[PDB]
């Protein structure tokens, strides 16, 4: 999109020295003991994002045994017959935390509050009806 | 004759006694050279130049009395004055098998602190050159309640790591 690739890095964590001094004062963290420190804030260097996106190479085309699949789909469906679903109008959705990111390119002009707050119920129902075709 | 002790009981499976030279004591020499309390040089049979005899270290009972040395067992009053230094201790061992039989090898080490180390079976095998601290093959005790040790025959550790771990554990437990 733009003329230079961005390299994102991941900073290390922060240390709470008072609690560590407390815990060693009360006799924790002994050598050879069972409880210890195993959970840290690991840092990453430059080409971290792409080196993790590259992990999709384990996804390969897969052809399924169509008949046994057509049976197990019925059984799985039967595991799922105690609930109720169906479309609902715009004025019945429940959004917790209307203050998260809105994806790309929208995140250039505010959080999800903006778009969930600048489109009347008519526009939302019209958008649904549109994607239904 | 004679009262003896399990101390240094040569538990090797081999059947022949020792040649006078390269025998540690008198009892260990074979019977050929033995002619009334003395050994006689028979150049007929020569000396083996390779042999591995696993030695036992079972009952070591020290009550020595010297001046510049502090005795290693204390009474019931002095041990009371010196609490804050008490630490439990218990060991679970194994048995020697294919090259020698008769003794125990330590395998697990507990402490009053929750730590449990575990070592590899080693013993003090002697050799025509000298004594040698080397690996030995073993097997758990046949007691059924000891079956929870069968996995532990495939964990470490070389003793040169284990004793360092012990030193550091005791250090950071009793330094204050
Ligand atoms: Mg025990």
């Amino acid at each position: 999109l733009t003329n230079n690739v961005a390299f994102q890095t991941v900073k290390p964590g922060n240390f709470n020295k008072d609690f560590y001094d407390f815990a060693v004062s009360k006799g924790f963290f002994k050598e050879g003991s069972s409880v210890e420190l195993k959970h840290f804030f690991f840092a990453q260097d430059g080409n971290a994002a792409i080196s993790d996106y590259d992990y999709y190479r384990y996804n390969l085309p897969t052809m399924c045994d169509i008949r046994q699949l057509l049976f197990v789909v019925e059984v799985v469906d039967k595991y799922f017959d105690c609930y109720d679903g169906g479309c609902i109008n715009a004025n019945q959705v429940i959004v917790n935390n209307l203050d998260k990111s809105a994806g790309f390119p929208f995140n250039k002009w505010g959080k999800a509050r903006l778009y969930y707050d600048s489109m009347s119920y008519e526009d939302q129902d019209a958008l649904f009806a549109y994607t239904k075709r | 004759a004679e009262n003896v002790t399990g101390l240094f009981k040569d538990c090797s499976k081999v059947i022949t006694g020792l040649h006078p030279t390269q025998a540690p004591t008198h009892l260990s020499v074979d019977t050929k050279f033995k002619t009334e309390g003395l050994c006689v040089d028979i150049p007929g049979i020569p000396k083996d130049m390779t042999y591995r005899r696993l030695i036992s270290m079972m009952g070591f009972k020290m009550n020595y009395q010297v001046n510049g040395y502090p005795n290693m067992f204390i009474t019931r009053e002095e041990a009371i004055r010196h609490v804050r230094a008490w630490i439990g201790f218990d060991v679970e061992g194994c048995h020697a098998t294919r090259e020698a039989v008769g003794t125990n090898l330590p395998l697990q080490l507990g402490f009053s602190t929750g730590v449990n180390l575990v070592a590899v079976p080693t013993g003090y095998v002697d050799t025509p050159n000298n004594t040698d601290f080397s690996r030995v093959s073993a097997k758990p005790p046949p007691g059924d309640q000891f079956k929870h040790l069968i996995p532990l025959m495939y964990k470490g550790l070389p003793w040169n790591v284990v004793r360092i771990k012990i030193v550091q554990m005791l250090s950071d437990t009793l330094k204050n």
